[PDB]
């Protein structure tokens, strides 16, 4: 619907 | 730890959802709602700091996918929405230079939420499946296997190297 952030860490 | 940080029309995060069981072990205790990105990528990397999932002494690298769709626009045009976007990579950005300053490389991707379901059927987070993107823009072929069994360690090493070897 807006934005999505996917953090990644090893 | 691999978080999925949906973000609102306010500019806050409405949800925090970890797709990894180790940073489910990040998320609680941590108010993430009335926070921007920036500020969720600094909370979740500080304690996967504490808690070991991530390395100050030692050479990590942190992925920061956003993506966004941009279905809405409301007052009277779209970019009310996109300054908001503006504001939102700014916050990205400046997240990116705080947290790498210990000698981590962290690095932004972009994606549309086309790509996001494609890692939510796989169960994948968005910054592991933002690599299998780079693979398909230097036209290298690595499958959806590759980047769900592999560290992001060996991910971002496999692709920013090949662009820098002929």
């Amino acid at each position: 619907m807006y934005a999505y952030v996917g953090i990644d860490i090893n | 730890p691999s978080i999925e940080l949906w973000i609102n029309y306010n500019n806050k995060i409405a949800e925090a959802k970890a797709l990894n069981g180790d940073a489910e072990t990040v998320l609680e205790g941590l108010e993430l709602k009335e926070k921007t990105v920036a500020e969720a990528v600094n909370e979740i990397v500080q304690k996967s700091m504490e808690l070991g999932f991530i390395s100050r002494e030692k050479e990590n690298i942190i992925l920061i996918s956003t993506a966004c769709d941009l279905k809405a626009g409301e007052g009277s045009e779209n970019k009310d929405v996109q300054n908001k976007i503006g504001q939102l990579f700014d916050d990205v950005n400046k997240a990116v230079s705080d947290l790498k300053n210990s000698g981590i490389t962290t690095r932004i991707l972009n994606l549309t939420l086309e790509e996001r379901e494609s890692s939510k059927e796989e169960n994948i987070s968005m910054g592991r499946y933002a690599v299998y993107l780079k693979a398909k823009e230097q036209n290298v072929n690595l499958t959806i296997d590759e980047i769900k069994d592999a560290d992001l360690l060996e991910l971002i090493a496999k692709l920013e190297h090949h662009h820098h070897h002929h």
